[PDB]
């Protein structure tokens, strides 16, 4: 039984009304629960039996069932309630959860500061060269990073990592790392990190053995 | 006080065996259903196994059947998850939780199960500021921590004095099986000649400490 959860993510403001839905794959009766989890802490039981409030949880929380549609709602979102939420069904014996609903903070758009880092000479001793591109404090999350070595667009030799939303300005920051062989790096010259985010494209570049 | 204290987690080799403990105090254990649910780093919640209070009829998730074994003992009032034929998919924090009102009320703190073939300490490389790292009065610098296994590495800057502007990214799995991450900080450009910047990398499974003073790229000509 697949608990399909929607949406995967959304951004609202404090005081927004917020609704998270979860649709069972076959009828689970009303045997459903809701949990909240904040990073590095265990889940907290929020709603049990689709609609009944667990004792101690705030009253802006509530749930509801219509057929196989289970819904969680916060009537007026408070800062403490920014987290990830999970539904659960407990029918018969095999337990399944929803994929997750990350509830993030809305803020104004922001372009990233784009910084590029050539490999260090220490690293080349190991025979591998790492080029790092940093996209700093932007909103919202969506960003494309393209890598160009001597004008040749790379694929397969980069990886990206994104921070969670910042605890103060509610931006994201992303890094991309292009991994080349030492030999491959020392035969080419111009290394570029092209960033597209929002209505903004930024290219940062260096030539091997520069400065 | 009803307490759910977990133990037994640690590093383990593939197709091996490790035992987690879910010590229950306060309540009787054989009076409520008990479940293990796990969470691979950066992923969702996955139920693993359950044990019934009367006559200890057990049920497991399809993914773990026949490899994991759940057991209980009322003498110690603790439930165990014996994990056998351990896979890399099993790397996760494992929680234990008690069933109450068709769901799960109390939880353990969670113990980490880290699968691993061999332990690798990290190489740490500077991400040096330069004219290709300086925009709008701000210079970026950082530390590249590469080729370690398994997690975690923790990064601080200047022993925790430097905290604002810091970004330590989630670790990524390189196609080599070894982990890699970077920790960066943005600082005012003028500070580059006023302050030293040191990243403090800590990788407990290899008992490696590294401290890297990150300096502006020295120009050869
Ligand atoms: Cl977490
Ligand atoms: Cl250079
Ligand atoms: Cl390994």
């Amino acid at each position: 039984i697949q608990m399909t959860q929607s949406p995967s993510s959304l951004s609202a403001s404090v005081g927004d009304r917020v609704t998270i839905t979860c649709r069972a794959s076959q009828s689970v009766s009303s045997a459903v629960a809701w949990y909240q989890q904040k990073p590095g802490k265990a889940p907290k039981l929020l709603i049990y039996s689709a609609s009944s409030l667990y004792s101690g949880v705030p009253s802006r929380f509530s749930g509801s069932r219509s057929g196989t549609d289970f819904t969680l709602t916060i009537s007026s979102l408070q800062p403490e309630d920014f987290a990830t939420y999970y539904c659960q069904q407990s029918s018969y014996s095999l337990i399944t959860f929803g994929q997750g609903t990350k509830v993030e903070i809305k803020r104004t758009v922001a372009a990233p500061s784009v910084f590029i880092f050539p490999p260090s000479d220490e690293q080349l001793k190991s025979g591998t060269a790492s080029v790092v591109c940093l996209l700093n404090n932007f909103y919202p999350r969506e960003a494309k990073v393209s890598w160009y070595v001597d004008n040749a667009l790379q694929s397969g030799n980069s990886q990206e990592s994104v921070t969670e939303q910042d605890s103060k300005d509610s931006t994201y920051s992303l890094s991309s790392t292009l991994t080349l062989s030492k030999a491959d790096y020392e035969k080419h010259k111009v290394y570029a990190c092209e960033v597209t985010q929002g209505t903004t494209s930024v290219t940062k570049s260096f030539n091997r053995g520069e400065c | 006080e009803v307490q759910l204290v977990e133990s037994g987690g640690g590093l383990v080799q593939p197709g091996g065996s490790l035992r987690l403990s879910c010590a229950a105090s306060g309540f009787n254990l054989r009076s409520y259903y008990m479940h293990w649910v796990r969470q691979a780093p950066g992923k969702g919640l996955e139920w693993v196994a359950s044990i019934s209070p009367y006559y200890s009829y057990t049920y497991y998730a399809d993914s773990v059947k026949g490899r994991f074994t759940i057991s209980a003992d009322t003498s110690k009032n603790t439930a165990y998850l014996q994990m056998n034929s351990l896979r890399a998919e099993d790397t996760a924090v494992y929680y234990c939780a008690r069933h109450g009102y068709g769901a799960m009320d109390y939880w353990g703190q969670g113990t980490l199960v880290t699968v691993f073939n061999q332990i690798q300490g990290p190489s740490v490389f500077p991400l040096a500021p330069s004219s290709k790292s300086t925009s709008g009065g701000t210079a970026a610098l950082g530390c590249l921590v590469k080729d370690y296994f398994p997690g975690p590495v923790t990064v601080s800057w200047n022993s925790g004095a430097l905290t604002s502007g810091v970004h330590t990214f989630p670790a990524v799995l390189q196609s080599s099986g070894l982990y890699s991450l970077s920790s960066v900080v943005t600082v005012p450009s003028s500070s580059l000649g006023t302050q030293t910047y040191i990243c403090n990398v800590n990788h407990k499974p290899s008992n490696t400490k590294v401290d890297k003073k990150v300096e502006p790229k020295s120009c050869d000509k």
